[PDB]
RNA sequence: CGAUGUCGGCUCGUCGCAUCCUGGGGCUGAAGAAGGUCCCAAGGGUUGGGCUGUUCGCCCAUUAAAGCGGCACGCGAGCUG
RNA sequence: GAAUGCCGGCAUGAGUAACGAUAAAGAGGGUGAGAAUCCCUCUCGCCGUAAGCCCAAGGGUUCCUACGCAAUGGUCGUCAGCGUAGGGUUAGGCGGGACCUAAGGUGAAGCCGAAAGGCGUAGCCGAAGGGCAGCCGGUUAAUAUUCCGGCCCUUCCCGCAGGUGCGAUGGGGGGACGCUCUAGGCUAGGGGGACCGGAGCCAUGGACGAGCCCGGCCAGAAGCGCAGGGUGGGAGGUAGGCAAAUCCGCCUCCCAACAAGCUCUGCGUGGUGGGGAAGCCAACCCCCCGAAGCCAGGGAGCCAAGAAAAGCCUCUAAGCACAACCUGCGGGAACCCGUACCGCAAACCGACACAGGUGGGCGGGUGCAAGAGCACUCAGGCGCGCGGGAGAACCCUCGCCAAGGAACUCUGCAAGUUGGCCCCGUAACUUCGGGAGAAGGGGUGCUCCCUGGGGUGAUGAGCCCCGGGGAGCCGCAGUGAACAGGCUCUGGCGACUGUUUACCAAAAACACAGCUCUCUGCGAACUCGUAAGAGGAGGUAUAGGGAGCGACGCUUGCCCGGUGCCGGAAGGUCAAGGGGAGGGGUGCAAGCCCCGAACCGAAGCCCCGGUGAACGGCGGCCGUAACUAUAACGGUCCUAAGGUAGCGAAAUUCCUUGUCGGGUAAGUUCCGACCUGCACGAAAAGCGUAACGACCGGAGCGCUGUCUCGGCGAGGGACCCGGUGAAAUUGAACUGGCCGUGAAGAUGCGGCCUACCCGUGGCAGGACGAAAAGACCCCGUGGAGCUUUACUGCAGCC
RNA sequence: GAGCUAGCCCUGGCCAGGGUGAAGCUGGGGUGAGACCCAGUGGAGGCCCGAACCGGUGGGGGAUGCAAACCCCUCGGAUGA
RNA sequence: UGGUUCGUGGAGCCAUGGGGGAAUCUGGGCGGACCACCGCCUAAGGCUAAGUACUCCGGGUGACCGAUAGCGCACCAGUAC
RNA sequence: CGCGGGGUGGAGCAGCCUGGUAGCUCGUCGGGCUCAUAACCCGAAGAUCGUCGGUUCAAAUCCGGCCCCCGCAACCA
RNA sequence: AAAAUGCAGU
RNA sequence: AGCCUACGGGCAGGCGCCGAGGGUAGGGCCCGUGACUGGGGCGAAGUCGUAACAAGGUAGCUGUACCGGAAGGUGCGGCUGGA
């Protein structure tokens, strides 16, 4: 819903926070099975390969369901919807009758003690799952996987969501979030609705502290640098770059495509 | 003002080692180098 | 060039005369008072601000007058920067 | 005999600078060969969130004792952190280890790499984190939670009694977590007492006083209280906890729930053990304040959402039930290492007994609003390891000044003013928060009287915490000393807090929220790596990488000719390779060998078209209005298209101090304007903008030794005496002026002049003074960093 | 060679005292119901003042130093990037 | 592609990372593109003294040094620092 | 002070590389069309080619000397 | 499709 | 602490409140004037086009928005005061 701050100090006129009624019923993460070490930490073995990371508040990390087929016709009580510093969307925590218990990227809708389900059969409804194939064409959906029983990858972040765009064959279209029309199997599984925390895209961080508070350290620009370090860099009085933007390695960043070529992983794309 | 030689037993120990030296091929032929000048002492000699 | 620190300021001066005053003096289109010009003469004088890093100027207010030059564009083992 | 040569010795500067914080000294006793400097005592000063206590790291015998003084000690030394010798460090409970896991490291399995070796699961290693049993005293010259005394514990092993399905590396719970704000009880700690206990004291005019002065606690099993922290009990089902389960987890079912009980802490109290001031060679009580600590896993609120593992409960597996656990109570058993001493420093990091640097805890009392601030002061520790005189210049630090009051100067640089608390009272502008401590005022001490609530009590006295009113007293002055904003107007740049050139630049630079472009569908793109593997991410387009712009407001024009990027199943060209017309060498031959044309052959390039918050660009010359002047209008050439809004002598304007206006007595700066913009202009953003700024500019007021213009004064040096005693430099020197001369700026040649010999304190004109084989400059077929449509390669990628 | 320094990771600690008074709650007002307005409570913030602590503005001193970056006065941050 | 004297050169031989891919004496390599003659030699498994190299070590020598020489060390030196 | 480009009918531009030819728009003048004016239609007229000398048979053209114009430079100190 | 203008006073 | 005294009292003298006004500081309203600047009204025969009035030769007008030497043009909607 988004929450405003009045001017009562600069950097906050601006900032605006998250509303957290979505969430609400349960703060502390479920200890239980579920939250691990999330190990923080820029870079591989030593060197940083991806500048600018780092620093940031401590994180504990929560195991989701990537792959609901796991407990297939269990159906499960919706216990609570808390939040998640690790992702974009809100998870809920859901009590299933077998006993037990598991996270799942909290759809957009999906309320407390809502039961739900997943399996080749389950109502055609807000967090239920079933394989890409025997979902309504047209009716969206998130928590997409991309290949039969390799964990949902598409339509994660508050408010993505895929939908059904047509069948053929072994296969089914989809028009994913970024708009791609991309071709996933049938037995590919997928929770059926939206993500939710649509409104996540309109906080305004603030100030430049709480960009650090998510782990992002200063980005200099090249343009800032030497000729030595990036390639912008130089020049004695402010430039104008130099013909034609590029990135502190070489390759050009304004337009140059980079996908790879051969990948057999076209055939199954159009957008 | 704060010098650049800060004492400290466990990284001595641990950087200059005699076990340190041992584990690298570099660190190896340090030794080699060393014995066969007849130091007396090859690894930087601490004690705990 | 195995270094002769480079503007201006400040401080300290000292010298030249082609003299801005003040002393003599001839012309004058010098009646007077003033001025002009030239001659002799530095002995001693030769202001305080506005602007500028400025030297230099331009103004302001006075003055008998507010002279021009040399001293490594005097003077950084004296200062400032 | 020369190499700013190498090694060594000894010179000169020179008895010169200095002797390391301006916290500070004096004297009388000792000691001794010798004492300003060692010991004792008495004055005196300094620190006292330390300049005092404890702990860590680091150092490693520096500890204590007895002898010593060559050297070490910036002097002296009888002293010592020095030399020599001899002692000294005691732990089941403190800290490490026969416990745990974090990052990270290592690494059976496994993956990778010419070799070396790189990854990597488990496991292992890994600690200021988790876990775990000691408190108060007394002793030594020197160790003590270590030895001793009292009280109190922890494991293990065994025997015994009495209990129970006992039992895992396995399952579950728990261990377990953030930040800001906080409740109620306590304790530490402190302030008082008309009370308890004490040697003593009445001085110097007065007080034998409810006088002065000293001290009135600590540790403590079980039980007991008072604060809390934890915790629903049942009973049925079970598709889950990689079911082995009566344990978790789920549903269902009575009862019960701002609770009780059951537990676990903390704090009192507790048998009893201990200590126990000031003073002249033995009490142990009652008021009050009160934690940032305890009860602690307390409670609330917030968004950035807050380790792990073992110990510990509990569950069942084989097993085994003659075991075994569990509770008792006794007996026994309880290893290794560390423990001296320094530890904001003379014992650590800085070559030094070095004004530097060093993490954690305690850190008393009075006053000032508060406080860890400031002044003084307990406790405790210090006077800084050269001294003694003198009272020049000159420098440092500091105090004051007649009249003036920025005239100083690049600049009010520096210094001054202001300076706390309370009450009045405060403008433009504004993003409505702010600007605001705006400005500008008044109050401020002590005395007596009246009087309001609070906390603790008990409602009532005390004791504290806020106050309100009225009279009154003394000073030049009451935040009487110390700590302690000078204010306003107006531009520029940047929104803002922030970041930087360790060691000459703190800015208008970098960053920054936010805007846009672009890449990327996940074994993502990107980065690192030969690879394996890893980051990206246990993320998934509201995400991630690159780029520019840089809050916000109003906006961001025109040009795809060239360049980049994107799209183009046609064309043109194109390398292997396919294809072989056709030719060649040899053999007597079959052959064997060679060349080799058509055509077919990718990417790329050409080519077509798109593309500007992609590189980038965004004109000239003539003429014309009925006064002139000017030119809304026209002609013409050129372009890919000729600069829109807005701004403009500006961080941009050369001519320039443009020209008007303002401020000033006077204004190359400054502010407002104009615009022929040498050479603004729209995300290398354009124009603005409240607030912010140790940023840069201009003006006012306040005040001032900045200045007219200096004067006096204080102290630490400088100066004299004792003591210790360097340095760069140095061809050798018996080293004057002028006018000449000279490789062109002479103590050293020439001529003239002046000049007895040697120092001491001072000034810096000269010795082309010192110091760096000049940074600039050029030279060298010297070198490095950087660049690109220079050459040529390689990674990479197609 | 990261015992200096730069960044990051794991785990700990530190930040006197004073001020301003946001969001929320609550009551009153308000309306058809609201927005909203009032007091009170509340205790936010790369908020304000200022020690520790982290800096290094400006000036002076120092320049064979106390010191191969020091000292004095002064000044910036001081719940946060 | 490397090796040789051999730097693509008329470039054989000897190795061999890629592709294709035989025969066993009427078999198969060489004699510097290639043919033909003529001649050498037996690939795709291995072993093999000695003559050669070196001087930590012991010995003998020197138109070698004689403590700034000679080894860095005549000495308690890879020490002090 | 230097290196450039340029000058042609009234105006604004071509021909100048590689000599003999002077081209274009506009304007000008003469005619029409309109009541008239523009605009349109038809027909012309005008060029020391900046000057001086050189070269050639012949120069605006090639060559130098001047004279005017509008550009770019003027760096290390 | 397209296709401008008409001096002052009167 | 004076004078006259008719003496607890009166005057002088002293202190205090307020107080004209002066001073300092900060606001508000009005008037004048100001380089430069914005349009406005007016002035016998100026320059450019021709928007409007006759389907004014693109019906006109209108609120708005963008663009343009200028009248004006174009988009969206609206009116008829046009067909
Ligand atoms: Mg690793
Ligand atoms: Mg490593
Ligand atoms: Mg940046
Ligand atoms: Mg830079
Ligand atoms: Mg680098
Ligand atoms: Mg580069
Ligand atoms: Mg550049
Ligand atoms: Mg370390
Ligand atoms: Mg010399
Ligand atoms: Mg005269
Ligand atoms: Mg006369
Ligand atoms: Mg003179
Ligand atoms: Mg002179
Ligand atoms: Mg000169
Ligand atoms: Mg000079
Ligand atoms: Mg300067
Ligand atoms: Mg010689
Ligand atoms: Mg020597
Ligand atoms: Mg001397
Ligand atoms: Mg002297
Ligand atoms: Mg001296
Ligand atoms: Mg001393
Ligand atoms: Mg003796
Ligand atoms: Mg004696
Ligand atoms: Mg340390
Ligand atoms: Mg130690
Ligand atoms: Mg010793
Ligand atoms: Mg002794
Ligand atoms: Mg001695
Ligand atoms: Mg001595
Ligand atoms: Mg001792
Ligand atoms: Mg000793
Ligand atoms: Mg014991
Ligand atoms: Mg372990
Ligand atoms: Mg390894
Ligand atoms: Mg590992
Ligand atoms: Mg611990
Ligand atoms: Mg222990
Ligand atoms: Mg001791
Ligand atoms: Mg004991
Ligand atoms: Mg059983
Ligand atoms: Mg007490
Ligand atoms: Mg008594
Ligand atoms: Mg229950
Ligand atoms: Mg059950
Ligand atoms: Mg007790
Ligand atoms: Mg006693
Ligand atoms: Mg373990
Ligand atoms: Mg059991
Ligand atoms: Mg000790
Ligand atoms: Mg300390
Ligand atoms: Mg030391
Ligand atoms: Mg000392
Ligand atoms: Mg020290
Ligand atoms: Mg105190
Ligand atoms: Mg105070
Ligand atoms: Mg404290
Ligand atoms: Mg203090
Ligand atoms: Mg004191
Ligand atoms: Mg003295
Ligand atoms: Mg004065
Ligand atoms: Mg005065
Ligand atoms: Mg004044
Ligand atoms: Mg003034
Ligand atoms: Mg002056
Ligand atoms: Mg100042
Ligand atoms: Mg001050
Ligand atoms: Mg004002
Ligand atoms: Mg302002
Ligand atoms: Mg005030
Ligand atoms: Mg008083
Ligand atoms: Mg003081
Ligand atoms: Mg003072
Ligand atoms: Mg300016
Ligand atoms: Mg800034
Ligand atoms: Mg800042
Ligand atoms: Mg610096
Ligand atoms: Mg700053
Ligand atoms: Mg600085
Ligand atoms: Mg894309
Ligand atoms: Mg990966
Ligand atoms: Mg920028
Ligand atoms: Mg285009
Ligand atoms: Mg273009
Ligand atoms: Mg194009
Ligand atoms: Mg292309
Ligand atoms: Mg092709
Ligand atoms: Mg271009
Ligand atoms: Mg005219
Ligand atoms: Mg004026
Ligand atoms: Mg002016
Ligand atoms: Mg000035
Ligand atoms: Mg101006
Ligand atoms: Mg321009
Ligand atoms: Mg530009
Ligand atoms: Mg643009
Ligand atoms: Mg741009
Ligand atoms: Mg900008
Ligand atoms: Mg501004
Ligand atoms: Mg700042
Ligand atoms: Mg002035
Ligand atoms: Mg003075
Ligand atoms: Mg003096
Ligand atoms: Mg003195
Ligand atoms: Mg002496
Ligand atoms: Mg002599
Ligand atoms: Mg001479
Ligand atoms: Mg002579
Ligand atoms: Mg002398
Ligand atoms: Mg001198
Ligand atoms: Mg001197
Ligand atoms: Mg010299
Ligand atoms: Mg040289
Ligand atoms: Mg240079
Ligand atoms: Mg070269
Ligand atoms: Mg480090
Ligand atoms: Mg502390
Ligand atoms: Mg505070
Ligand atoms: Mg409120
Ligand atoms: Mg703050
Ligand atoms: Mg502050
Ligand atoms: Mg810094
Ligand atoms: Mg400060
Ligand atoms: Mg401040
Ligand atoms: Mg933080
Ligand atoms: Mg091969
Ligand atoms: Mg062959
Ligand atoms: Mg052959
Ligand atoms: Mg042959
Ligand atoms: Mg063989
Ligand atoms: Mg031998
Ligand atoms: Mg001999
Ligand atoms: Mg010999
Ligand atoms: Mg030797
Ligand atoms: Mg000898
Ligand atoms: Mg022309
Ligand atoms: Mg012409
Ligand atoms: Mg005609
Ligand atoms: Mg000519
Ligand atoms: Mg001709
Ligand atoms: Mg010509
Ligand atoms: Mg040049
Ligand atoms: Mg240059
Ligand atoms: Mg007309
Ligand atoms: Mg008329
Ligand atoms: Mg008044
Ligand atoms: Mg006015
Ligand atoms: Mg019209
Ligand atoms: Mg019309
Ligand atoms: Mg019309
Ligand atoms: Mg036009
Ligand atoms: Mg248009
Ligand atoms: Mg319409």
């Amino acid at each position: 819903a988004v929450k405003k701050f009045k001017p009562y100090t600069p950097s906050r006129r601006f900032m605006t926070v998250a509303d957290f009624s979505e969430i609400t019923k349960t703060e502390p993460e479920k200890s239980l099975v579920k939250p691990l070490k999330k190990t923080g930490g820029r870079n591989n073995q030593g060197r940083i390969t991806v500048r600018f990371r780092g620093g940031g508040h401590k994180r504990l990390y929560r195991i989701i369901d990537f792959k609901r087929w796991d407990k297939v016709g269990i159906p499960a009580k919706v216990a609570a919807i808390e939040y998640d510093p690790n992702r974009s969307a809100r998870i809920a925590l859901l009590h299933y009758v077998d006993g037990e218990k598991r996270y799942i990227i909290a759809p957009d809708g999906l309320q407390v003690g809502q039961q739900v389900v997943a399996g080749p059969d389950a109502p055609i409804q807000v967090g239920n799952a079933l394989p890409l194939r025997f979902i309504p064409v047209g009716t969206v959906v998130h928590a997409v996987e991309l290949e039969p029983k390799k964990g949902a990858k598409l339509a994660r972040a508050a408010g993505t969501s895929a939908q059904i765009q047509g069948r053929e064959g072994d296969y089914v279209i989809l028009r994913l979030p970024s708009g791609e029309l991309r071709k996933v199997h049938g037995e590919c599984y997928a929770t059926v609705g939206a993500v939710g925390n649509a409104d996540h895209k309109n906080i305004v961080l603030g100030k430049a502290g709480r960009s650090r508070w998510l782990g992002r350290r200063p980005h200099v620009r090249g343009a800032a640098m030497n000729p030595v370090d990036h390639p912008h860099g130089g020049g004695e009085g402010r430039a104008p770059r130099g013909r034609p933007p590029a990135s502190p390695w070489g390759w050009q960043t304004k337009g140059l495509k980079t996908r790879k070529r051969r990948k057999p992983s076209s055939r199954f794309i159009i957008a | 003002m704060k010098r650049t030689w800060q004492p400290n037993r466990r990284k001595r120990a641990k950087t200059h080692g005699f076990r340190a030296r041992m584990r690298t091929p570099g660190g190896r032929k340090v030794l080699k180098r060393r014995r066969q000048k007849g130091r007396w002492r090859l690894t930087p000699a601490v004690r705990k």
